[PDB]
């Protein structure tokens, strides 16, 4: 038994390194980057026909530009989510602009290994986050995508998958993406690796989509044009 | 540091509160804690522990404490740790009837240090305190009232109760003897003689071995009052009479 | 004045083997009078009053605070209170508002259990005890019960005699002060009985 | 008792145009009845496309542009971008509106380009609030100059004048003029007089004498 | 000024402290409640209340506000504090804002306590899972649920506790539109739902209806015993 | 650089002891012997005073101390642990005479000071106090005498004994005492008391000895103890 | 065995296992080189990408307008440390007016560094820091360590097979100070690309460049801004 | 400025109160309501300073709801009343004072029909019959002068009409409208607002 | 100031001026006195131009959160009922802002006056600034439910350019604004000299 801030012999934190193994149990989310747009997609997993599957949400909205998609322990990214709508709204209220992808991927990256035990605030966190975000949205550089992770590490992406069969998705990724594809293709080519990976059939109620684009906001998709692009196996 | 932490505030493999289950050992070793509500009052009976020839007897009582105007209750486990839970109680009755200005109801003082027992098993890494309590009193609301406290901090209204020694062999005695709307005062005393006697493994019963005390409702005010030595030898002989009705 | 906001006037005196203690029953703000039966004197053991004269709130916060520290005192000791431990408790409780004191002087009467001893005492609003053995006063007629006590107390008094020097002490006094009166509530505390009787007063 | 505050003098205005920005201030500093230094403008450069300009109490006025500077490059670092006029603008709003209680004591007029590359002027009170206008007079001799500029660049009250867009030598032309108009009155006013032009090139400053009196 | 870190990470990335406390919800009593279309409708099994215990005092459902109520499974001494806490937030949502707490804000709040004690140093997680049935101020009936973990989900009809797999799939089964046509159907699909692992209740099922009218009404062992009697001749009419 | 422990350090055992205070209890049993007596008309407290190489000065650290007026002080056990309740329970005293004006009951005394201890057993990073305290008092006209032992629970007695041979002690005391023997007759069997567990043979240098009455507290003078030892 | 889990515990070897695993991370991110001449200082870093469908790595960060870093390790621990070399150089600015002198912000960061490796339950930073640096005393070129041990060195680089670019850096060593700004860095990616397997070396996707001098403020080159040192380039010579 | 007038008979409370809202020289609102409900059974009519008003009686409206959904039954009027003069007492010599003076009116399960006046200064009081306000000036001789302890509601609402025609007569302030409610077993019941 | 809004039959109408003062001096005549907080939302302000400004943002920004955290737009009664919480805090302090909080809810067309001595009330209508007793006369004289949408326009344009023509500090132009169930619509903004013109004939 030891502490929260452990080194292992090798050099990473082993609270960090297990938490990225946390992700592993999660569902799978794709995201692409486009000169048209970003999509983000992800699969719910409903384990009854009980649940209600509108209440499973796993990509929600930041700002009109910006939207984002989690894996692993949706409960953990609850307060990252809400850390991040907060900053957005905090830097329009003192800049009067709205604030970059790359900036609001950095604030929330920030807070990643702010955990420990002794030297601690009487609310402080005791454990790094179970989940890993995929943020995409649009400013003056254009369409962006983000990846981020337990690590605090933040990078951009051109397409990424993160879950549990993150490592089949992300090879079908680097087979179909290239850099001219469009925004239908984008959302297509994400739907087809996502029924390839899913334990159960791509359903319109199945699945969560998200597109951020140049032309208007963060729209989320809804049954019927979510079925516009399952008819289309 | 975290190496002499015995986590006391921790779940187990299983699911259950290793520290609680452990306090609730020592409540089983303390003394007979019984109570029986009745119609026209409620009462509580408990095995004396202090039972030596050299102790002084200075107090009214050694397991019951008065808490309020209309409220009492009595105590088992740790006896120090009974102190503190009192005293607290205590504080928490005269915190209400400074704001309200009238008694605080039964179970309104029950959940009070009951939220404080749960703290302790949730939070801050202390030991949880090893008493359970039982609880009479009357309130505008239900009446006479007769509750259970657990270290957990979980409680329960009952009917009749035991907590102590050989509270799984006294609470299905009073299981047998206890009749719901028809048990009075002078009923519900004879029982509690009844099922001491067969829990206490010295089966003689004197009256200072035992301690009782009731809770009436006298012409608009709440009386209690702990009954005295000649009281409770009255009760035994009345008891020994039954043994005697068996030769039929 | 802050103690002139409110009125009232609150008396005790000292018998044989009793003590009485009266007060006013006006409640009022300034010159408006609101309510003709207000509470100044408390119990605080059976044999033991206190009567609380100045702010209204004060008479009612200090009347209720004091009476949540003797419920504790009462429970932790196996006894009931002593008159000169119930001063100190009060001397006690104003002090710790040295700075921001409750605009009240407080007057206690009673008889000390199991040896029956009659006890009267007035204190400040920062709470400095002050025994006597014939009388004390409290309120915004101090001067004019002051008057009327001086004149009229006699030594030994049985219970029917100190009721009616307590009675026209009071009801004289309050007659040329403008803020109090509207009746007069008057406790005799005797060993085996309480009498509690309303007086009648003019009501102007 | 001690007092917190001086009043030091000094104006500052602000044009915009149409592919510029001017900003133009005295350079007097003065307390009392007496004169600190005759060499002191207020006009203050923060980026290639914003410049400040700062009036009232001197001592608030240096921490606040100081703070400002400090507040540049901590949005440098944290966004990979430069503030812009706009941003700037509503950044000083809620730095001034932090000291509500206790004030600065300040006039500031912000001139510069915005993303479209127009002129803009932004001018503030002293506790924050702000709005974008096309020309604003702020300090000592802000009444002075302002009604002849509501006149000529605003064409206020007058009945037949075309209209003519505002061009980059007229524009300094009236700086000029109302400034020397407002050292004859405002004893506050005078010395020097220096003008920051913002353009498509940068920062580009000019100073002509004033009176001395 | 403990900060002791209780809930942590395991080689495999599986959080244990909160994985036991939800071994402590599946001990706990089952509870059930099924949303209908005018009414919502909650009970609790697995009682085994001692007769000689006040079943007033020892009642699972709970009142939360005018409209919102809720039931739990696990440890009570570890609800009554979240309910307290719920009922807090429910009255702090009229100072703030003056409109009423809707199902889905309160069920937030409840989740978000839960996953803070996941999360937090010198805390052990609550081992209890909630169900929070309300009305909304537009019609729509609402039903949740959460668990120690902070994980909440909307549902038709749920059940946790002492065999909640069992129910679950009870309800998979018998819940259609002909099972929740009216309101006394809606009452029937919760007590047939408790006699899959109730030894006969009746006495051992309390249960309470909600309307978007009326407030919150729990019924009696008299009217309870009416449905005990009406599906019995339902279940006897194989002849 | 310092902060402290905030986890107990008594803990239930699985079998349901709190194992610590066991352990303290028997801290207390290897302690010196001392006895208190109830007299119906004083109290006794009278504790042995082994000083193992005459070096020692007898006179510089006391046993039996004076927490007020009216109230005394022995135990059994560790010294430094006595001495920190002794300085608590004169702080308690004055607490209640500052507030009432009143000396302090030994009943309420008794209860304070049980408290501290009770504290000990529950407190993050602490142990228990390794002494059982035996206190004396006279007020309302009547003498007290309580036991208050590491648990931090309280016992009201007419006469006990402490420390080593603390069952020879109580034995010979419900054996000898009687609810009705006077002062000087209390002094004689607490002496005798310490005499049956003593080993060495008793001089005035070797025991401690305080009464308390109506005139008060106080600890006996040598000489006064020698001539007790007069038996 | 028994005394690697905490910074508090000495080994019996007189050494502290977990300052010496935090050194490990160091090694575990790509390298960096830097180096400096008689007026120039300057960081090249190498960067590595997770999978080359996403992004190369940020590796050189600003600190202010005389002063960069280049950073190997613990991303979140290089940003953090990152801000407090912003914010200890605001302060100089604000109160001074003038540029906080290199020597003296690596001196802060070997006191903020030391705190933790001390005290009970915390953890070292886990990321080595190259600086690159100009002030009255010229360019200069810092290394920085979990342990809060610093050095001020001719030449340094650090991080995974930096190894094979202490040895070029050696050999090329008496050549730096006389140097020109255009073979300066020339000098910088020869030694970067010796930490490369001979398959493939330098390109535009995985060269960070940062220059600080006497002529220039600290700039960083990544893209297409890095074409211009990449041309001019001589093959392996394995 | 605004009024407050309480009427206790044998078996309900009479209350009203009016419905002006006034800043300096204008009447911004014509229907405003002075009256808090807290209970089923009980109401708190609130008047003083601007924002203390609705601050104080909003805070102790829903702390007696977070009571009834605590214990499942509601607060006493005499609990009520002395849990409002606690909050207010001891806000008293705190950093921010409540200028409210009130007035509560309830019914009891098993004590009836209760009417509590309470000062700024936290000064609990009960009586047959208070008011609040410069119009208490006007009207507080017409309650001395015709009120009997016995007196009916249809007849204690001809006094309170009284009271209100005195206000149109002589009160130099307009206040055209009032808002009147019964208490009794059954609850709040609203009454036809008395206008002029 | 002056700033008025009324609910009729088809919407609220909300006017405002645009002159700010800085004691017995104009600063400026082309202040936007109303403030735009959701395409549905609006908030007039009156009294300190930075109290105004600051505070109104601060409850765009609070509403904002408010919708991205429940999916729902916030209530004109929720929305009053923020800001005049953020400012009792500072009650006594010498904050000086009164304001009209008014939109569209599933209540229907809402109106708020909010104080910055904790005033909170629903009304039908209001006049807030230091106008607001000359604009009071004539929207009251000219008022009726059943008015058409352009008369209800004109009664509101009048109403401020009649304050503007009684008081020394209103004046510049006067801004119009219509708030229907869809969401609000900028009606007019018209100079008092040009307005000035028209009404004489
Ligand atoms: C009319 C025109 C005048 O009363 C309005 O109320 C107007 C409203 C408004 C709203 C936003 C933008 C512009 C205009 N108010 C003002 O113009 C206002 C008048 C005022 C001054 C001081 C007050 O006490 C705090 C209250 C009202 N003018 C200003 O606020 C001017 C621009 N600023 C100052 O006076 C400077 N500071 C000095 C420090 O204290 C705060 C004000």
């Amino acid at each position: 038994d030891r502490g929260v801030n452990t080194f292992s012999p090798e050099g990473r934190l082993f609270q960090v390194e297990y938490a990225i193994e946390a992700i592993k149990l999660g569902s799978t989310a794709i995201g692409i980057q486009t000169s048209e747009g970003v999509c983000l997609a992800v699969e719910k997993r409903i384990t009854s026909p009980l649940m209600e599957p509108s209440s499973i949400e796993k990509i929600v909205e930041i700002d009109a530009h910006i939207g984002c998609a989690m894996s692993g322990l949706i409960a953990d990214a609850k307060t990252l989510i809400d850390k991040a709508r907060v900053e957005t709204q905090n830097h329009w209220f003192t800049y009067n602009e709205t604030m970059t992808v790359e900036s609001v991927t950095q604030a929330v990256s920030n807070l990643a290994l702010q955990f420990g035990e002794e030297d601690a605030d009487p609310g402080a966190m005791s454990r790094p986050f179970g989940v890993a975000l995929l943020f995409g949205g649009v400013d003056e550089k254009g369409p962006q995508l983000f990846h981020m992770d337990p690590s605090g590490t933040f990078v951009q992406c051109d397409a990424r998958a993160i879950g549990s069969a993150s490592e089949g998705a992300q090879s079908s990724l680097q087979e179909v993406y290239h850099k001219s594809m469009t925004l239908k293709e984008a959302i297509k080519s994400s739907l087809i690796i996502l029924k390839q990976v899913m334990e159960e059939k791509l359903n319109a109620t199945n699945i969560e989509l998200a597109t951020v684009q140049p032309g208007q906001n963060f729209h989320m998709f809804t049954k019927e044009e979510l079925e516009e692009v399952i008819k289309d196996i | 540091s975290r190496r002499y932490d015995s986590r006391t505030t921790i779940f187990s493999p299983e699911g259950r509160l290793y520290q609680v289950e452990y306090a609730m050992e020592a409540i089983g070793h303390a003394g007979t804690c019984l109570g029986i509500l009745a119609n026209d009052g409620v009462l509580l009976a408990a095995e004396r522990r202090n039972i030596h020839k050299l102790l002084d007897e200075v107090f009214f009582s050694e397991k019951i404490y008065k808490l309020n105007e209309d409220m009492a209750c009595s105590v088992a486990g740790i006896t120090s740790d009974a102190n503190v839970l009192t005293n607290e109680l205590r504080l928490i009755a005269q915190r209400y009837l400074l704001q309200y200005q009238e008694p605080i109801p039964c179970e309104q003082l029950v959940t009070a240090l009951c939220d404080i027992k749960q703290a302790y098993t949730q939070f801050g890494g202390k030991r949880p305190f090893g008493v359970s309590l039982l609880y009479i009193g009357w309130d505008k609301h239900y009446g006479f009232q007769l509750y259970q406290s657990d270290p957990s901090g979980n409680y329960g209204g009952w009917k009749a109760t035991c907590i102590g020694n050989n509270s799984a062999a006294a609470v299905s005695m009073l299981k047998q003897d206890y009749k719901e709307g028809e048990m009075t005062l002078k009923s519900a005393l004879a029982l509690a003689v009844k099922v001491l006697n067969k829990t206490m493994d010295v089966s003689k019963l004197s009256a200072e071995k035992v301690e009782i005390a009731t809770l009436t409702r006298e012409s608009g005010k709440t009386v209690i009052r702990v009954l005295k030595q000649k009281e409770v030898e009255q009760l035994i002989k009345k008891h020994e009479e039954e043994e005697a009705k068996a030769e039929r | 004045s802050i103690m002139s906001y409110n009125g009232g006037a609150v008396m005790a005196m000292k018998g044989k083997n009793c003590v009485a203690i009266a007060a006013d029953r006006r409640f009022g703000i300034q010159a408006q009078m609101v309510t003709t039966d207000f509470q100044k004197i408390f119990p605080m053991g059976d044999r033991l009053y206190i009567g609380l004269a100045g702010l209204a709130t004060d008479v009612q916060t200090v009347a209720q605070r004091l009476k949540f520290r003797l419920n504790l005192y009462e429970l932790k000791e196996g006894r009931q209170i002593k008159p000169y431990t119930l001063m100190s408790m009060v001397a006690n409780l104003l002090y710790e508002k040295r700075f921001g004191p409750y605009y009240t002087e407080p007057v206690i009467a009673g008889l000390d259990p199991k040896t029956f001893k009659p006890f009267i005492c007035s204190l400040d609003l920062i709470g400095c005890p002050m025994v006597t053995d014939d009388f004390v006063v409290s309120g915004t007629c101090s001067e004019q019960m002051y008057g009327m006590c001086e004149s009229l107390w006699e030594p030994n008094m049985d219970p029917e005699h100190l009721f009616e020097t307590i009675s026209q002490a009071m009801l004289n006094a309050v007659d040329r002060d403008a803020v109090s009166g509207m009746g007069v509530i008057v406790h005799v505390i005797e060993k085996d009985k309480i009498t509690t009787r309303t007086l009648k007063a003019r009501m102007d | 008792r001690f007092s917190p505050y001086a009043f030091n003098g000094g104006t500052v205005l602000a044009i915009a145009g149409e592919d510029f920005s001017i900003v133009a201030s005295d350079t007097r500093l003065s307390e009392g009845f007496s004169i600190h230094t005759r060499d002191s403008p207020k006009c203050y450069k923060l980026t290639d496309k914003t410049v400040i300009g700062c009036s009232g109490f001197h001592g608030d006025c240096l921490t606040l542009t100081k703070i400002i500077e400090a507040r540049l490059k901590m949005y440098k670092h944290s966004n990979n971008k430069a503030m812009t006029t706009g941003a700037i603008a509503a950044m000083l709003s809620t730095i001034l509106y932090s000291r509500r209680f206790f004030p600065y004591y300040v006039y500031n007029i912000i001139g510069g380009l915005d993303e479209e590359g127009k002129g803009a002027v932004y001018s503030f009170d002293p506790v924050g609030s702000y709005q974008r206008d096309s020309f604003k007079a702020g300090g000592s001799a802000s009444a002075m100059l302002q009604p002849l500029l509501d006149n000529q660049v605003g064409f206020k009250n007058m009945q037949n004048v075309e209209h003519v867009p505002l061009t980059l030598d007229r524009a300094m032309r009236l700086v000029k003029d109302v400034f020397i108009s407002a050292a004859e009155r405002d004893v506050y006013t005078g010395d020097a007089l220096r003008i920051c032009i913002v353009t498509k090139e940068g920062i580009r400053e000019e100073t002509v004498p004033l009176r001395k009196d | 000024s403990y900060d002791r870190a209780i809930t942590v990470f395991s080689p495999d990335g599986h959080l244990f402290q909160v994985e036991y406390a939800q071994e402590a919800v599946k001990k706990g009593s089952t509870a059930v409640g099924v949303r209908g279309k005018d009414i919502v409708v909650l009970g609790v099994a697995k009682k085994s209340v001692a007769k000689l215990q006040d079943e007033r005092t020892v009642r699972k459902i709970c009142a939360l506000d005018d409209n919102v109520c809720m039931a739990f499974a696990g440890l009570t001494a570890d609800a009554r504090i979240v309910i307290n806490r719920a009922r807090v937030e429910c009255q702090s949502h009229r100072l703030t804002v003056e409109d009423p707490v809707t199902v889905e804000y309160i069920t937030r709040y409840i989740a978000s306590l839960k996953q803070r004690y996941t999360q937090s140093n010198g805390r052990r997680p609550f081992g209890i899972s909630a169900l929070i049935v309300g009305f909304d101020f537009d019609g729509t009936p609402r039903l949740y649920q959460t668990d120690p973990s902070g994980t909440y989900h909307a549902w038709k009809a749920n059940a946790i506790g002492r065999g909640a797999k069992s129910v679950r799939e009870f309800l998979e089964k018998n819940y259609t539109d002909d099972a929740i046509e009216t309101d006394d159907l809606t009452i029937k699909l919760v007590i047939k739902a408790l006699l899959e692992v109730v030894q006969s209740g009746g006495k051992n099922i309390e249960l309470a209806v909600m309307r978007r009218d009326q407030p919150l009404k729990i019924l009696n062992p008299e009217e309870i015993e009416k449905y005990v009697a009406e599906i019995e001749k339902e279940k006897e009419e194989n002849e | 650089a310092k902060r402290g422990y905030s986890f107990s350090l008594t803990t239930f055992s699985p079998s349901g002891k709190l194992v610590q205070i066991e352990y303290a209890l028997a801290a207390v049993a290897g302690g010196a012997p001392s006895v208190g007596i109830k007299a119906a008309n004083g109290v006794v407290l009278a504790t042995e005073k082994k000083q193992k190489s005459i070096l020692y000065d007898e006179r510089s650290v006391h046993k039996v101390e004076p927490i007020t007026k009216h109230i005394g002080l022995v135990y059994s056990g560790m010294g430094p642990d006595y001495r920190v309740l002794v300085h608590r329970a004169r702080k308690l005293a004055q607490q209640y005479y500052l507030v009432y004006q009143e000396p302090i009951p030994t009943a309420q005394l008794v209860q304070r000071v049980a408290s501290v201890m009770q504290e000990y057993t529950q407190s993050g990073g602490v142990r228990p106090f390794g002494v059982s305290l035996l206190i004396c008092g006279w007020n309302e006209g009547r003498p007290y005498l309580f036991q208050s032992d590491p648990s931090g629970a309280y016992f009201a007695w007419k006469a006990t004994a402490m420390g080593k041979n603390y069952v020879n002690g109580k034995t010979f005391l419900e054996k000898r005492y009687n609810e009705d023997l006077e002062l000087e007759d209390a002094i004689h069997t607490a002496i005798l008391t310490l005499k049956e567990s003593f080993e060495g043979q008793m001089t005035e240098d070797n025991i401690e000895v305080g009464i308390c009455n109506e005139a008060g507290f106080r600890r006996l003078t040598p000489t006064e103890v020698r001539d007790y030892l007069a038996a | 065995n028994q005394y690697d889990n905490d910074v508090t515990v000495w080994s019996p070897q007189g050494r502290i296992h977990q300052i010496e695993y935090a050194m490990e991370a160091v090694k575990q991110g790509s390298a960096t080189v830097g180096l400096k001449s008689k007026t120039h200082a300057v960081l090249v870093a190498l960067k590595r990408a997770q999978s080359e469908l996403a992004a190369h790595q940020k590796k050189i960060l600003h600190v202010d307008n005389h002063i960069g870093i280049s950073i190997a390790g613990l991303t979140a621990d290089a940003r953090l440390l990152c801000n407090f070399m912003r914010q200890e150089c605001l302060d100089s600015r604000f109160v001074f007016d003038r540029p906080l002198p290199v020597s003296r912000l690596v001196s802060l960061i070997g006191s903020k560094t030391q705190i933790p490796t001390q005290r009970y339950g915390r953890r070292p930073y886990g990321v080595g820091l190259l600086i690159a640096g100009y002030d009255d005393m010229g360019p200069h070129i810092f290394q920085t360590c979990p342990s809060a041990n610093y050095f001020d060195c001719r030449a340094m680089s650090i991080g995974a097979r930096s190894q094979s670019a202490r040895t070029y850096l050696e050999r090329h060593m008496s050549e730096f100070m006389e140097c020109n700004l255009d073979e300066l860095v020339k000098h910088g990616l020869r030694a970067l690309r010796e930490t490369l397997p001979a398959e493939q070396d330098l390109t535009t996707k995985n060269v960070s460049i940062g220059i600080v001098g006497k002529d220039l403020e600290f700039t960083i080159y990544d893209d297409d801004d890095v074409s211009p040192f990449l041309d001019g380039l001589e093959e392996r010579p394995q | 400025m605004e009024y407050l007038i309480g009427i206790q008979g044998p078996d309900y409370v009479l209350v009203a109160s009016d419905r002006v809202a006034a800043s300096n020289i204008v009447q911004m609102k014509d229907d405003h309501d002075k009256m808090f409900k807290m209970s089923e059974k009980i109401l708190l009519l609130c008047v003083g300073e601007a924002g203390d008003t609705v601050q104080f009686a909003e805070y102790i409206q829903k702390n007696v709801q977070l009571y009834k959904m605590r214990n499942g039954y509601e607060l006493s009027p005499t609990a009520a009343a002395n849990f409002t003069r606690r909050n207010l007492a001891d806000c008293l010599r705190s950093r921010t004072p409540y200028h409210v003076n009130l007035l509560l009116a309830g019914y009891d399960e098993h004590e009836g029909p209760a009417l509590y006046y309470m000062d700024y200064l936290a000064a609990l009081a009960k009586a047959p019959f208070a008011a609040h306000g410069y119009g208490a000036f006007l009207t507080l001789s017409i309650l001395d002068r015709y009120y009997t302890p016995t007196i009916s509601r249809e007849r204690a609402v001809e006094l309170l009409r009284k009271c209100l025609e005195e206000l149109q007569k002589r009160f130099i302030l307009n206040l055209p409208t009032f808002s009147v409610r019964v208490i009794d077993k059954d609850g709040i019941h609203n009454l036809e607002n008395i206008a002029f | 100031t002056t700033t008025l809004a009324f609910k009729f039959l088809h919407g609220v109408i909300v006017a405002a001026d645009s002159r700010a003062t800085a004691g017995a001096y104009i600063a400026s005549q082309t202040v936007k006195k109303v403030i735009e907080i959701n395409p549905y939302l609006l908030g007039t302000m009156a009294g300190g131009a930075a109290d105004c400004s600051f505070w109104e943002r601060l409850l765009a920004r609070q509403c904002r959160i408010y919708e991205l955290r429940n999916k729902e737009r916030i209530s004109v009664a929720a929305a009053s009922k923020l800001l005049a919480n953020m400012v009792y805090q500072y009650k006594g302090m010498g904050l000086s802002m009164g304001t009209m909080i008014c939109g569209w809810d599933k209540r229907g067309p809402g109106l708020y006056y909010v104080d910055s001595e904790g005033n909170r009330i629903s009304g039908t209508a209001f006049s807030v600034g230091s106008g607001s007793v000359y604009a009071y006369g004539v929207m009251d004289r000219g008022y009726s439910y059943d008015l058409k949408v352009e008369e209800a326009y004109d009664l509101a344009r009048r109403a401020i350019y009649q304050a503007t023509y009684r008081d020394a500090y209103s004046g510049g132009a006067v801004n119009l604004y219509h708030v229907r169930e869809d969401g609000w619509i900028r009606v007019s903004s018209d100079n008092v000299a040009d307005l000035h013109d028209k009404y004489s004939s």
